[PDB]
Protein backbone atom coordinates (compact mmCIF):
# COMPACT_ATOMS: atom_id res chain seq x y z
CA UNK A 1 0.00 0.00 0.00
CA UNK A 2 1.09 3.63 -0.30
CA UNK A 3 0.37 7.06 -2.30
CA UNK A 4 0.17 6.92 -5.94
CA UNK A 5 2.78 8.99 -7.78
CA UNK A 6 -0.03 11.19 -9.29
CA UNK A 7 -1.43 12.00 -5.66
CA UNK A 8 1.72 13.21 -4.62
CA UNK A 9 2.82 15.12 -7.46
CA UNK A 10 -0.91 17.11 -7.11
CA UNK A 11 -0.50 17.95 -3.47
CA UNK A 12 3.20 18.42 -3.58
CA UNK A 13 2.03 21.25 -6.97
CA UNK A 14 -0.39 22.34 -4.65
CA UNK A 15 1.26 23.70 -2.52
CA UNK A 16 4.54 25.33 -4.21
CA UNK A 17 4.98 29.17 -4.13
CA UNK A 18 6.33 29.46 -7.39
CA UNK A 19 4.85 28.55 -10.52
CA UNK A 20 8.42 27.38 -12.13
CA UNK A 21 8.72 24.55 -9.52
CA UNK A 22 8.43 20.95 -11.16
CA UNK A 23 10.01 17.60 -9.49
CA UNK A 24 11.10 14.86 -11.50
CA UNK A 25 10.05 11.36 -11.36
CA UNK A 26 12.52 9.82 -8.63
CA UNK A 27 12.05 12.37 -6.55
CA UNK A 28 8.05 11.63 -6.16
CA UNK A 29 8.61 8.26 -5.77
CA UNK A 30 11.40 9.14 -3.16
CA UNK A 31 8.31 11.32 -1.22
CA UNK A 32 5.23 9.07 -1.75
CA UNK A 33 7.86 6.92 0.72
CA UNK A 34 8.52 9.43 3.00
CA UNK A 35 4.70 10.23 3.35
CA UNK A 36 3.90 6.67 4.10
CA UNK A 37 6.33 6.57 6.96
CA UNK A 38 5.04 9.94 8.22
CA UNK A 39 1.60 8.65 8.12
CA UNK A 40 2.63 5.42 10.11
CA UNK A 41 5.15 7.00 12.22
CA UNK A 42 1.65 9.40 13.13
CA UNK A 43 -0.71 6.13 14.24
CA UNK A 44 1.98 4.44 16.10
CA UNK A 45 2.55 7.28 18.26
CA UNK A 46 -1.21 8.21 18.91
CA UNK A 47 -2.16 4.11 19.28
CA UNK A 48 1.20 3.83 22.08
CA UNK A 49 -0.35 7.16 23.85
CA UNK A 50 -3.80 5.67 24.43
CA UNK A 51 -2.19 2.47 25.29
CA UNK A 52 -0.08 4.36 27.78
CA UNK A 53 -4.07 6.15 29.05
CA UNK A 54 -4.78 2.62 29.07
CA UNK A 55 -7.53 3.42 26.88
CA UNK A 56 -8.53 0.56 23.10
CA UNK A 57 -9.85 3.34 21.58
CA UNK A 58 -7.84 6.39 19.91
CA UNK A 59 -8.59 9.54 20.10
CA UNK A 60 -7.92 13.34 18.57
CA UNK A 61 -6.98 14.12 21.99
CA UNK A 62 -3.65 11.11 21.92
CA UNK A 63 -3.01 13.18 18.25
CA UNK A 64 -2.78 16.08 19.70
CA UNK A 65 -0.58 15.00 22.28
CA UNK A 66 1.77 13.10 20.08
CA UNK A 67 1.68 16.12 17.14
CA UNK A 68 4.47 18.14 18.65
CA UNK A 69 7.50 15.85 18.84
CA UNK A 70 6.21 14.10 15.91
CA UNK A 71 6.72 17.05 13.58
CA UNK A 72 9.82 18.01 15.43
CA UNK A 73 11.42 14.90 14.15
CA UNK A 74 10.41 15.32 10.66
CA UNK A 75 12.63 18.24 10.52
CA UNK B 1 -13.26 23.78 -10.85
CA UNK B 2 -10.16 24.63 -8.81
CA UNK B 3 -12.21 23.63 -6.06
CA UNK B 4 -13.31 20.44 -7.14
CA UNK B 5 -9.69 19.05 -8.04
CA UNK B 6 -9.03 20.07 -4.18
CA UNK B 7 -11.96 18.22 -2.75
CA UNK B 8 -10.38 15.36 -4.78
CA UNK B 9 -6.98 15.07 -3.83
CA UNK B 10 -7.96 15.64 -0.20
CA UNK B 11 -10.60 12.42 -0.64
CA UNK B 12 -6.90 10.32 -2.33
CA UNK B 13 -4.90 11.62 0.92
CA UNK B 14 -7.62 10.52 3.53
CA UNK B 15 -8.15 7.10 1.83
CA UNK B 16 -4.63 6.31 1.85
CA UNK B 17 -3.72 7.41 4.61
CA UNK B 18 -7.01 5.54 6.55
CA UNK B 19 -5.45 2.78 5.01
CA UNK B 20 -2.18 3.08 6.18
CA UNK B 21 -3.59 3.66 9.62
CA UNK B 22 -5.35 0.68 10.04
CA UNK B 23 -2.77 -1.61 9.45
CA UNK B 24 -0.92 0.03 12.29
CA UNK B 25 -4.23 -0.33 14.29
CA UNK B 26 -4.45 -4.25 13.95
CA UNK B 27 -0.66 -4.44 14.75
CA UNK B 28 -1.05 -2.63 18.28
CA UNK B 29 -4.30 -3.58 18.76
CA UNK B 30 -6.42 -0.88 19.21
CA UNK B 31 -9.25 0.97 16.60
CA UNK B 32 -9.01 4.57 15.47
CA UNK B 33 -12.15 6.35 15.09
CA UNK B 34 -13.08 7.93 11.96
CA UNK B 35 -12.40 11.40 13.37
CA UNK B 36 -8.48 10.23 14.46
CA UNK B 37 -7.97 9.11 10.99
CA UNK B 38 -9.82 12.18 9.61
CA UNK B 39 -7.39 14.33 12.06
CA UNK B 40 -4.11 12.31 10.86
CA UNK B 41 -4.97 12.81 7.12
CA UNK B 42 -5.61 16.66 7.60
CA UNK B 43 -1.97 16.27 9.77
CA UNK B 44 -0.64 14.73 6.71
CA UNK B 45 -1.94 17.07 4.10
CA UNK B 46 -0.62 19.77 5.59
CA UNK B 47 2.62 18.12 6.70
CA UNK B 48 3.10 17.59 2.93
CA UNK B 49 2.98 21.21 2.30
CA UNK B 50 5.90 21.82 5.01
CA UNK B 51 7.49 19.25 2.73
CA UNK B 52 6.62 20.94 -0.71
CA UNK B 53 7.72 24.19 0.62
CA UNK B 54 11.32 22.91 2.19
CA UNK B 55 11.72 21.19 -1.19
CA UNK B 56 11.18 23.90 -3.44
CA UNK B 57 13.44 26.26 -1.22
CA UNK B 58 16.22 23.53 -1.19
CA UNK B 59 15.95 23.42 -4.94
CA UNK B 60 15.88 27.02 -5.36
CA UNK B 61 19.39 27.13 -3.06
CA UNK B 62 21.05 24.88 -5.29
CA UNK B 63 19.68 27.53 -8.58
CA UNK B 64 17.29 24.77 -9.28
CA UNK B 65 13.51 24.86 -10.41
CA UNK B 66 13.58 21.25 -10.49
CA UNK B 67 12.91 19.33 -7.36
CA UNK B 68 15.49 16.37 -7.78
CA UNK B 69 16.68 13.13 -5.29
CA UNK B 70 18.77 15.28 -3.65
CA UNK B 71 16.58 17.63 -2.12
CA UNK B 72 14.74 14.68 -0.73
CA UNK B 73 17.64 13.19 0.92
CA UNK B 74 18.13 16.98 2.50
CA UNK B 75 14.70 16.65 4.02
CA UNK B 76 16.04 13.42 5.82
CA UNK B 77 19.46 14.88 7.04
CA UNK B 78 18.63 14.69 10.34
CA UNK B 79 17.52 10.81 10.88
CA UNK B 80 20.61 8.47 9.29
CA UNK B 81 18.34 5.79 9.71
CA UNK B 82 15.62 7.70 7.50
CA UNK B 83 18.35 8.87 5.39
CA UNK B 84 19.63 5.45 5.02
CA UNK B 85 16.56 3.63 3.93
CA UNK B 86 15.62 6.87 1.62
CA UNK B 87 19.44 7.33 0.15
CA UNK B 88 19.12 3.43 -1.13
CA UNK B 89 15.48 3.55 -2.22
CA UNK B 90 16.82 6.61 -4.48
CA UNK B 91 19.86 4.67 -5.56
CA UNK B 92 17.73 2.03 -7.15
CA UNK B 93 16.21 4.58 -8.98
CA UNK B 94 19.10 5.88 -10.63
CA UNK B 95 20.44 2.59 -11.35
CA UNK B 96 17.51 1.12 -13.85
CA UNK C 1 41.78 22.14 22.44
CA UNK C 2 41.51 19.21 25.80
CA UNK C 3 39.23 22.04 27.48
CA UNK C 4 37.63 23.56 24.11
CA UNK C 5 34.00 22.09 24.84
CA UNK C 6 34.52 23.28 28.72
CA UNK C 7 35.03 27.09 27.91
CA UNK C 8 32.40 26.88 25.11
CA UNK C 9 29.82 25.50 27.41
CA UNK C 10 30.99 27.91 30.46
CA UNK C 11 31.00 30.70 27.79
CA UNK C 12 27.32 29.98 26.67
CA UNK C 13 26.13 29.35 30.14
CA UNK C 14 27.15 32.73 31.74
CA UNK C 15 25.97 34.89 29.00
CA UNK C 16 22.81 32.95 28.93
CA UNK C 17 22.17 33.94 32.78
CA UNK C 18 22.82 37.45 32.15
CA UNK C 19 20.51 37.37 29.13
CA UNK C 20 17.60 35.93 31.38
CA UNK C 21 17.82 38.22 33.71
CA UNK C 22 16.39 41.06 31.69
CA UNK C 23 13.45 38.09 30.84
CA UNK C 24 13.12 38.31 34.68
CA UNK C 25 13.01 42.38 35.06
CA UNK C 26 10.65 42.59 32.48
CA UNK C 27 8.58 39.90 33.81
CA UNK C 28 8.98 40.11 37.65
CA UNK C 29 10.46 36.75 38.33
CA UNK C 30 13.16 34.55 39.04
CA UNK C 31 15.02 31.61 37.03
CA UNK C 32 16.62 29.06 39.12
CA UNK C 33 19.87 28.13 38.65
CA UNK C 34 18.86 24.41 37.50
CA UNK C 35 16.16 26.39 35.09
CA UNK C 36 19.42 28.98 33.70
CA UNK C 37 21.73 25.61 33.36
CA UNK C 38 18.67 23.88 31.46
CA UNK C 39 18.17 26.83 29.14
CA UNK C 40 21.92 26.85 28.67
CA UNK C 41 22.17 23.04 27.67
CA UNK C 42 19.54 23.27 25.33
CA UNK C 43 20.72 26.63 23.43
CA UNK C 44 24.42 24.65 23.34
CA UNK C 45 22.30 21.55 21.93
CA UNK C 46 20.44 23.72 19.54
CA UNK C 47 23.07 25.27 17.93
CA UNK C 48 24.50 21.71 16.79
CA UNK C 49 21.48 21.40 15.09
CA UNK C 50 21.99 25.23 13.32
CA UNK C 51 25.44 24.28 12.95
CA UNK C 52 25.06 21.17 10.93
CA UNK C 53 22.07 22.45 8.94
CA UNK C 54 24.25 25.43 7.84
CA UNK C 55 26.83 23.44 6.81
CA UNK C 56 24.71 20.93 4.47
CA UNK C 57 23.13 24.04 3.14
CA UNK C 58 25.79 25.61 2.00
CA UNK C 59 27.37 21.85 0.90
CA UNK C 60 23.80 21.46 -1.27
CA UNK C 61 24.21 25.23 -2.78
CA UNK C 62 28.21 23.55 -3.54
CA UNK C 63 30.30 26.13 -0.93
CA UNK C 64 32.64 25.58 1.55
CA UNK C 65 31.63 28.56 3.15
CA UNK C 66 28.66 29.22 5.34
CA UNK C 67 26.74 33.00 4.02
CA UNK C 68 23.97 35.07 4.90
CA UNK C 69 21.91 32.91 2.38
CA UNK C 70 22.46 29.61 4.19
CA UNK C 71 21.29 31.38 7.55
CA UNK C 72 18.09 32.81 5.50
CA UNK C 73 17.21 29.01 4.73
CA UNK C 74 17.68 28.25 8.01
CA UNK C 75 15.36 30.79 9.10
CA UNK C 76 12.59 29.88 6.28
CA UNK C 77 9.76 29.58 8.31
CA UNK C 78 10.44 32.19 11.05
CA UNK C 79 10.58 35.57 8.51
CA UNK C 80 9.49 37.80 11.50
CA UNK C 81 12.29 35.75 12.96
CA UNK C 82 14.78 36.59 9.48
CA UNK C 83 13.67 39.63 9.40
CA UNK C 84 14.87 40.97 13.20
CA UNK C 85 17.99 39.63 13.04
CA UNK C 86 18.73 40.93 9.96
CA UNK C 87 17.67 44.43 11.34
CA UNK C 88 19.83 43.65 14.64
CA UNK C 89 22.92 42.77 13.01
CA UNK C 90 22.79 46.60 10.87
CA UNK C 91 22.28 48.32 14.51
CA UNK C 92 26.09 47.42 13.43
CA UNK D 1 24.59 42.44 25.63
CA UNK D 2 25.05 39.22 23.79
CA UNK D 3 26.84 36.02 22.63
CA UNK D 4 30.87 36.99 21.35
CA UNK D 5 31.40 36.33 17.87
CA UNK D 6 34.16 34.22 18.97
CA UNK D 7 31.86 32.55 21.05
CA UNK D 8 29.79 31.74 18.15
CA UNK D 9 31.95 30.82 15.43
CA UNK D 10 34.24 27.96 18.20
CA UNK D 11 30.23 26.76 18.50
CA UNK D 12 28.96 26.27 15.13
CA UNK D 13 32.73 25.00 14.26
CA UNK D 14 32.66 22.55 17.24
CA UNK D 15 29.42 21.04 15.80
CA UNK D 16 30.45 21.07 11.40
CA UNK D 17 31.21 17.20 10.29
CA UNK D 18 33.96 18.60 8.74
CA UNK D 19 35.85 21.45 11.45
CA UNK D 20 37.80 23.52 7.92
CA UNK D 21 34.09 24.31 7.14
CA UNK D 22 33.82 28.25 6.53
CA UNK D 23 31.36 30.90 8.10
CA UNK D 24 31.52 34.30 6.75
CA UNK D 25 31.79 37.33 8.76
CA UNK D 26 27.94 38.29 8.07
CA UNK D 27 26.26 34.96 8.78
CA UNK D 28 27.99 35.19 12.02
CA UNK D 29 26.45 38.52 13.45
CA UNK D 30 23.24 37.18 12.07
CA UNK D 31 23.70 33.33 14.17
CA UNK D 32 24.74 35.91 17.29
CA UNK D 33 21.63 37.30 17.10
CA UNK D 34 19.29 34.41 16.47
CA UNK D 35 20.49 32.45 19.84
CA UNK D 36 20.22 35.96 21.76
CA UNK D 37 17.04 35.77 20.42
CA UNK D 38 16.19 31.93 21.12
CA UNK D 39 17.44 32.03 24.95
CA UNK D 40 15.01 35.19 24.95
CA UNK D 41 12.38 33.64 24.16
CA UNK D 42 13.08 30.27 25.93
CA UNK D 43 13.62 32.59 29.38
CA UNK D 44 10.11 34.53 28.26
CA UNK D 45 7.79 30.98 27.73
CA UNK D 46 9.04 29.25 30.51
CA UNK D 47 8.48 32.36 32.88
CA UNK D 48 5.05 32.97 31.09
CA UNK D 49 4.35 29.66 32.18
CA UNK D 50 5.04 29.69 35.57
CA UNK D 51 3.26 32.65 35.63
CA UNK D 52 0.43 30.83 34.16
CA UNK D 53 0.56 28.39 37.56
CA UNK D 54 0.81 31.83 39.68
CA UNK D 55 4.18 31.26 40.65
CA UNK D 56 7.61 34.09 40.40
CA UNK D 57 10.10 30.97 40.66
CA UNK D 58 10.58 29.52 37.07
CA UNK D 59 11.42 25.97 37.80
CA UNK D 60 12.90 23.32 35.28
CA UNK D 61 9.84 21.87 35.23
CA UNK D 62 8.52 25.28 33.71
CA UNK D 63 11.02 24.80 30.83
CA UNK D 64 10.58 21.27 30.19
CA UNK D 65 7.07 22.52 29.39
CA UNK D 66 7.20 25.12 26.85
CA UNK D 67 10.50 23.50 24.84
CA UNK D 68 8.58 21.60 22.47
CA UNK D 69 6.49 24.37 21.08
CA UNK D 70 9.91 26.69 21.63
CA UNK D 71 11.56 24.43 19.40
CA UNK D 72 8.48 24.58 16.64
CA UNK D 73 8.25 28.06 16.39
CA UNK D 74 12.28 28.32 15.39
CA UNK D 75 13.31 25.28 13.32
Amino acid sequence: GGFRKETVERLLRLHFRDGRTRVNGDALLLMAELLKVFVREAAARAARQAQAEDLEKVDIEHVEKVLPQLLLDFV
Amino acid sequence: QRELLIQRLRAAVHYTTGALAQDVAEDKGVLFSKQTVAAISEITFRQAENFARDLEMFARHAKRSTITSEDVKLLARRSNSLLKYITQKSDELASS
